[PDB]
């Protein structure tokens, strides 16, 4: 591949895990046979910042060709899923919507906006709401801290 | 104009005879307006009556308590939107705190300090916006939350040094009180625990800083051996450069293998791709950068006339 790429699992550090209502991610919580609706993501470590703190990352919905991205909503950095042509994607030097900076601490994950540095991917405090970025993570409005198994 | 029609996924099963509540779930996108909720295949709405055991109440519905017998499906009709939602109400297993079937499964890794949640309690917040105290079990014999082993906080439990012993399906009691009377709420959760991540460093097979002879104009590849886990990263550089992936002559392929016997002595492979050797590339040494969130190994090849 021209781009290292690994299947893993993501969920937040309330235990909630993603999956799709409409065509928007929303984080939840699922029993039995609901499983089955849980988001694997392809992380790919695409180019950006060279640090010894932080690994510049895409996040890919396995298989749907659907990726995480951060674009202004109304002046407002948002996280939006969008389409892209499997011809061309996953790759190296991904457009810098689709980049976030992975940072590991105590086997906690963050991950910051390349192109909106000091935003967070998040979820909120309640269940079924959509992912989301925030620029506090300080104070526990949002949930911006993630566990990660890689699967392959 | 018609009635736009949904089928909502998620099967939530509760506990019966206990107080429970559902939302209308709609994404914020989809909101606007009078939301009724009617039962099984009615075009009569529920009871708006709190008094009665299910009714409506602030756009939501709830059971006060439910029973097992109130499994099905209801509508809630939300231009229109009209869902239908099923809901699944169970009795504990015979002898247990619990029912398996309603089972949320949560884990974390060895070796931390890592929270728990008790799930939906979103709804049970009294004015000023505060959960009832939970307690908190494990298969069904109390836990002390001393702030030591085990802390509860809010909806969450804290466990302390998150071991293997750990293991084991928790439950989240509440006593919730709704019109001056009270109902009890627990929520079942799986407790599974992940191996240690536990912190090492790549180690680089190959190159080992070591001279090459080629010739100008002709063209290579370098590998880069890198004996690790999955998850590390290796690639290349040159005179202070990643490899850019535009660059018209250098390029890098990435593949790898798990290792069965040992996840964590794992194979990644990066070949540099030079496809012609410019004179510049004898100035400075191609160097193989192994990376992960604990440090990073390097070595080089270095380009030499023959
Ligand atoms: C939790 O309970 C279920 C059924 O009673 C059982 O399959 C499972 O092994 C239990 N899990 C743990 C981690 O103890
Ligand atoms: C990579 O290194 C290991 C040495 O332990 C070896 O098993 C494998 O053959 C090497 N592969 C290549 C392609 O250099
Ligand atoms: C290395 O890159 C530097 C910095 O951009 C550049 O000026 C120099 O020409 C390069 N050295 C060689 C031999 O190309
Ligand atoms: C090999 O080269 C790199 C880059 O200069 C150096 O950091 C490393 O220590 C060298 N390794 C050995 C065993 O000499
Ligand atoms: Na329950």
């Amino acid at each position: 591949a021209p781009v290292r790429s690994l299947n893993c699992r993501i969920w937040d550090v309330n235990q909630k895990t993603f999956y799709l209502r409409n065509n928007q991610l929303v984080a939840g919580y699922l029993q039995g046979p609901n499983v089955n609706l849980e988001e694997k993501f392809s992380m790919s470590f695409v180019q950006g910042e060279e640090s010894n703190d932080k690994i510049p990352v895409a996040l890919g919905l396995k298989e749907k060709n659907l990726y995480l991205s951060c674009v202004l909503k109304d002046d407002k950095p948002t996280l939006q899923l969008e389409s892209v042509d499997p011809k061309n994607y996953p790759k190296k030097k991904m457009e810098k919507r689709f980049v976030f900076n992975k940072i590991e601490i105590n086997n906690k994950l963050e991950f910051e906006s390349a192109q909106f540095p000091n935003w967070f991917l998040c979820t909120a405090m309640e269940a079924d709401q959509p992912v989301s970025l925030t620029n506090m993570p300080d104070e526990g409005v949002m949930v911006t801290k993630f566990y990660m198994q890689f699967v392959s | 104009d018609k009635c736009k029609e949904r089928e909502e996924k998620i099967i939530l099963v509760s506990s019966a005879n206990e107080i429970d509540v559902r939302p209308c779930p709609l994404n914020p996108n989809e909101h606007k307006g009078t939301i009724t909720w009617y039962k099984d295949d009615s075009k009569t709405p529920v009871s708006t009556e709190q008094a009665s055991r299910i009714h409506q109440h602030k756009e939501k519905l709830w059971f006060v308590p439910a029973k097992v017998e109130d499994s099905g499906h209801y509508y809630c009709v939300v231009y229109c939107l009209r869902i239908k939602i099923s809901a699944k109400f169970v009795e504990n297993e015979p002898n247990l705190c619990y029912n398996a079937q309603a089972i949320f499964k949560q884990k974390l890794p060895v070796a931390g300090d890592g929270g728990l949640v008790c799930p939906y309690m979103e709804f049970f917040k009294n004015e000023n916006n505060e959960l009832p105290k939970l307690q908190w079990y494990k298969d069904c014999k109390p836990l002390l939350l001393d702030n030591i082993h085990f802390s509860g906080v809010k909806d969450r439990l804290i466990v302390m040094n998150v071991a293997e012993k750990h293991r084991g399906n928790y439950t989240c009691h509440a006593s919730y009180t709704y019109l001056g009377k009270q109902y009890p709420i627990t929520r079942v959760i799986e407790f599974i625990t992940l191996e240690e991540n536990k912190p090492t460093r790549p180690v680089i097979v190959s190159p080992a800083n070591e001279t090459m002879e080629v010739d100008l104009g002709s063209q290579i590849q370098l590998i880069c051996n890198v004996t690790g886990q999955l998850s590390d990263i290796a690639y290349w550089k040159w005179n202070g450069s990643v490899i850019d992936e535009d660059d018209p002559v250098l390029g890098e392929d990435y593949y790898s293998v798990e290792n069965p016997a040992n996840k964590r002595r794992s194979t990644l492979i990066t070949v540099l791709n030079i496809s012609e050797i410019e004179s510049r590339f004898y100035k400075h040494p191609f160097t193989c950068f192994a990376k992960n969130t604990h440090g990073i190994d390097a070595a080089y090849i270095q380009l030499i006339y023959p």
